[PDB]
């Protein structure tokens, strides 16, 4: 089911389950990150997996993240999308990320 | 497909890969299909014999609670609600067990239901009460009095308990007249256009069948609904916005976020910032 | 087990491990890592 | 990096999905934070009259 | 080769060069009502190729501001060709439905339509306690739109919506989606003029955005009813 | 080295000893091994055919008690603790149940709670009231009054009992997230280091059902625990100085022996001095 | 036979001419996690020879009024060598580790040192109600020292402090103790930086004493881990 | 025995009496009245 | 169905849907060394899943007067994760790489990339006897460009540097390139601070073009160890 990655104010309704990105001019760029939060409100609280894990207290096993690509046929990119265990600050430069 | 699953399923090692037009990790949203990429293909994995069960979260359990589907309090006294009510049965009151039971589109089950009772002086002591509770089918007429020849329940099924006694229990059978429950209804109730859209079980009357005393007492009688030999169809996406009424969908939303119309998850300042994040 | 005569008023089924979640998670048609276009 | 022509738009959107895989488990049941109750809901108590 | 498609049913046919294979509702594929599941007693009329075809709406565009459509099943049908007639003329019927969705645009188009059918979608009014209306739910072939898709006008939420059959049009990826709906009721027949097994629900998560020339792009649905069954013969409630 | 013991090991006769090389009472305490010396070879034995049991101090004995794990009274009247209480759930506020636990650093088990209530005017009777014990696990919102809407317990389990009735019962699985519950933590909770160090299950709340009297009661609830199907490892130096907090270990010991954390035993005159000599 | 004794781990090994035989803590031994015990599911790594050796921390003074010294396992390692990288660069880690503690004297000094590896020993704080704070625990290489040895910092007593895996270093006796101890925890696995398993506990029950010439006498641990494995990689937290 | 369905809501289990204090008293590797040195 | 492919080591993924099928070195694949070929008598550490994975360099960007970009192994990862840590705490080490660059671009863009990975590229100084110094070579992540692509800074010929494994990226063609390299020495392992195996060079035969709107076409390089083995371990030359 869909997360709500774009949660900020500014953006309203269906506004807020799709994460916009641009023709960038610099390289290496952040795009965006997901607190991945199930307890505390946060993009991954109100989907089934997160919904019904609310009425229970323990968890155990992966979890899958899918995205669509909603651009026109010609556009083009590559992205990376990185999973960082617990532990410290959330990274911010590929560099860190990528690891 | 179909299958008997005791346990969560078992993580096999994986190896490097490297092998031309086999892309596991990409996929196509719009077939409707959920990914389908297993972690042995995402990342190399290492055995692992899971013995985590998955009973807990088995229909007939996660349904299989008793919830509160009725509470009234009224005045046992002399009225010179007359020491009885009569409440149209119904299981849209309360948010708790009405949010779980629209996580389906269909149900079938049979009701275990349960009454709770409690008094309260308007102190000299409380009484121990005789009330009768009487399922008066569709159709069938309610009383119009405390003492009206209504509670003679001749057929209809009536129980008599005391308020020292353990709460009454009784099994309702799953008596709709169709396969299933329809947790929600796409239609309208009559042939005419007048009729109402959405969403008839019948009325539960209980009274105190003691006259009244010299003073009043305040009793309260509390429903609890607890369904069991559960089978569910068509899960839904759950409840967001605030309950507004038993009888609709009808919504609002909370006036600031979380579950606001507007925003049902709440702000952070950004898609780029991480709201608890670890200050090491 | 069940001492009432309806076999409607026996205790709960906790025994139904039985389950097939691709009618919801793969209800497509044509069925690994080939390209699912 | 997003490379498009002239014609697309330069700004495109991703919508993102989550889901458990078959080796999820829950336990210790509790009731939602989700969803909660100040009053009665309409209608409610006209269910008693 | 799950790319290309092409449903025939009765005189009716359609292909898609663009297709993302095809969604059977809860695995499910229609069939008719067996005797060991049947209620009502009088030999039904199975009218097959009369009735069990396509029928093509008028289309709506899609616009940059749109929120989304809604098709009710029968109701967008109930007045339609042969099966629109049994339908009127009798009292129970049952069916399953072929769901098309057709949309194209450019190669310079984007943009992202969720096409999910809901069963037993009973829609909820804003901001008011008072139930919605006849005219509110049954406009029939034209259909309705959304006011708060965001949480499909019932209070719940698009984000879970996919747990609904369904499909989506990502105008870089496709540009039709098929669902195969089975009969879903709580009952093997029902009096299809005041209740709706179905909902069909088209809502652009992702608007229609380009810059290349600025054209109308519509939105084309296609229903054909499968396995229809009629009981309970009578005049016609025109 | 692993066997089933029932009762006490038998004693073999022993005859006298002159072996060179062989010198049983002589031992190395370096070794980290407790002394081998058999009493058989220390003195000259008898035979005895030992048939003293072992029972009453397998672990699931010992531990296997109810004991206080909490306590509280509140005011049931008219609060215009309002007619209930929220307790966080912790085994370390009653010394007694809190040291036998920590003879162990890991224990798994069951544990039966038993909830006992009593009540007392502020004379005209006592009410026979009826409370609710709700669980509510950790991450669950809890009451915020007396007859919040958190109490139709919709999926939270929670149990109704009256004053007349005997103690409530009901039994809590093992639910720790790991394979034992840690009786010591020799680490913090978080990932930053503000965190707190040492040692989350969730609150108790407890209510009176029952809408205020026209008087005030005290009200006092008592909730005990017993570990079933218990499995221990690692025991540990018993407490000796006085607890000082249930987060943590800090002492302070008594003013004057015994247990003053100068001095555990009370002191004697000398090493020489027999305290409770025999004067025949 | 059992005085003598040779330990050998990767690129480093030790020997003792003065030992008392070598405890193995509750009779177990290190061991890697097998299939049936795992949890976390990605391919550890088993770093072998470049983790699993002796290690050597910096030695402490024996005083005559000397209290005691800790050393808390894994942090006392968590920054020394690639077993110290792999701990920093993954969220889980694992493994058994071989302690020996070494301290020489001469036939006319007397003393006795126990030394115990004490499993989750919790730290108390002396006459507070407050907790130990975070630098109250995490010493790394440098360890600590007992404030109230008699109660091992902790409200219970040294008298009874045998109760875990030990040995003791009795001057007149040997120069040395060896302690193997197996992982110990509730968990397969376990974050290295905020819990440690294992408090390595080297307290003087009889103060060290001499007529002879007098000089520094010290004492020094040196620590193995054994069977390291390691899950969860990301980048490093220094 | 038991009439609930889940086994840990059960009585006391006090048959366990198999034991090895050893592994508390003789932890050594190396194993009579010999010198243990 | 060879331009597609996905490469998967340890905790990393990549995927292409426009590939060139790939090129193993010299028609090699990477393994570990055997007992008869090695030399080194130590044990080795062979971290597996913490070395044997993608790292991501700094990508740079494509210009229409680009001359070329290059990256020594293992000196551009010697510095980087668990990979580096290993290096920098071992005297040897030891093995493949599995090499992916990445570029894309537009349809109405052309341009074509020659990927080549070169064995021993032993650079040249221009116009001077004084060989290159340490900074001219060792540039780390960052890697460096060409001066004089033409002749690939070494007096011979780009031409003829199709003789090393490689691949191009030709925009209309592809969007990535694959090469997996396997150990390349006279020797069975080497010391990574002071000698680079391989040379990765990324030179614009063809230069960026387009008439549609312009925009910063990056170039990105992903490296992944394969086999490592590590020998000589002691302190770590930061
Ligand atoms: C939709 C839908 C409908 C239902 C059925 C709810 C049935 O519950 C009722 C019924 C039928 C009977 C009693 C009842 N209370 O007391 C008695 C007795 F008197 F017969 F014992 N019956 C209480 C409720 C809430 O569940 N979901
Ligand atoms: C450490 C450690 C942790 C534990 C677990 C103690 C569990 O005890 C609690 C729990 C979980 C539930 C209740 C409880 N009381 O009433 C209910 C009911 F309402 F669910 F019945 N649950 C009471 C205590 C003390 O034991 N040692």
């Amino acid at each position: 089911s869909m997360m709500e990655i774009n949660n900020t104010d500014g953006a309203n309704g269906m506004e807020r389950l799709r994460v916009d990105i641009s023709v960038q001019a610099d390289l290496d760029q952040l795009l965006f990150n997901i607190p991945l939060d199930i307890q505390l409100d946060g993009p991954l609280r109100n989907t089934l997996v997160g919904n019904i894990s609310r009425y229970y207290t323990h968890w155990s096993g992966s979890l899958e993240m899918t995205f669509m690509f909603c651009g026109s046929f010609m556009a083009t990119g590559k992205l990376i999308l990185c999973y960082t265990p617990p532990g410290g600050s959330c990274p911010t430069t590929r560099e860190t990320a990528m690891l | 497909v179909e299958s008997i699953i005791k346990t969560a399923t078992d993580t096999v090692k994986s190896e490097i890969n490297a092998e031309l037009g086999v892309v596991p990790s990409l996929n196509a949203v719009e077939t409707g299909a959920t990914s389908n990429t297993e972690p042995e293909e995402a990342i190399q994995t290492r055995t692992v014999i899971n013995q985590h069960g998955v009973s807990e979260t088995l229909v007939e359990n996660f349904l299989g609670r008793a919830a509160l589907v009725s509470k009234k309090s009224f005045e046992y006294k002399n009225h010179a609600h007359k020491n009885f009510f009569k409440w149209t049965i119904n299981t849209k009151s309360f948010v708790q067990l009405r949010r779980k039971l629209e996580l389906f589109t269909y149900l079938r089950f049979d009701a275990e239901i349960t009454i709770l009772t409690t008094v309260a002086v308007n102190y000299m002591g409380l009484p121990d009460l005789t009330l009768q509770a009487m399922f008066v089918p569709t159709g069938a007429l309610t009383p119009k009095e405390q003492d009206s020849f209504h509670w003679q329940s001749g057929s209809n099924a009536s129980v008599f308990f005391k308020i020292s006694d353990p709460p009454a229990r009784m099994t309702i059978p799953f008596m709709c007249i169709n396969s299933a429950y329809s947790v929600f209804y796409d239609g309208f109730a009559g042939f005419e256009k007048n009729g109402l859209y959405g969403i008839t079980i019948g009325n539960l009357c209980v009274r105190i069948v003691n006259e009244h005393q010299p003073v009043g007492f305040t009793v309260t009688v509390r429903v609890y609904m607890k369904p069991k030999h559960i089978k569910a169809w068509a899960p839904r996406p759950p409840r967001t916005m605030p309950y507004m009424s038993i009888a609709n969908a009808n919504y609002k939303g909370r006036d600031t976020a979380p579950n606001t119309l507007n925003a049902i998850i709440g702000n952070r300042a950004s898609v780029t910032t991480m709201p608890h994040n670890i200050v090491t | 087990i069940n001492f009432y005569k309806d076999s409607y008023a026996a205790s709960a089924s906790k025994q139904d491990f039985s389950q097939d979640p691709s009618k919801f998670t793969e209800p497509v048609v044509e069925g690994a890592g080939a390209p699912v276009l | 990096n997003l490379i498009v022509p002239s014609e697309s738009s330069d700004t495109c959107s991703l919508i993102g999905f989550i889901a458990a895989k078959d080796d999820f488990s829950l336990r210790l049941m509790r009731d939602s934070p989700d969803i909660g109750q100040s009053n009665h809901l309409h209608g409610a108590e006209a269910a008693y009259q | 080769s799950d790319r290309v498609l092409q449903l025939k049913l009765g005189n009716s046919a359609i292909v898609t060069q663009e297709a993302a294979n095809y969604c059977c509702a809860y695995g499910e594929w229609p069939n008719y009502l067996p005797d060991h599941e049947a209620v009502a007693i009088d030999k039904p009329t199975q009218p097959e190729t009369s009735t069990d075809r396509f029928y093509t709406l008028r289309s709506v565009k899609w616009e940059s501001n749109s929120t989304g459509w809604w098709w009710k099943l029968p109701d967008a049908l109930n007045n339609i060709g042969m099966f629109g007639q049994n339908v009127q003329y009798h009292y129970l019927y049952r069916s399953g439905f072929l769901i098309h969705v057709q949309c194209n645009a450019t190669k310079f188009h984007q943009g992202a339509l969720l096409v999910v059918a809901i069963p037993e979608h009973q829609r909820g009014a804003h901001d008011t306690t008072t139930s919605p209306g006849f005219n509110d739910i049954m406009k029939g072939e034209r259909g309705g739109t959304f006011n708060h898709p965001y949480v499909l006008d019932d209070g719940t939420s698009i984000a879970c919506a996919t747990i609904f059959p369904h499909q989506w049009i990502n105008l870089r990826t496709n540009n039709s989606a098929t669902i195969v709906l089975p009969w879903m009721n709580v009952a093997p027949m029902d009096f299809p003029l005041r209740h709706n097994q179905w909902t069909l629900a088209v809502i652009p998560v992702v608007p229609l955005g380009t810059r290349t020339m600025s054209s109308v792009v519509p939105i084309t649905v296609s229903i054909a009813p499968m396995c229809c069954e009629f009981n309970g013969l009578r005049h016609a409630i025109t």
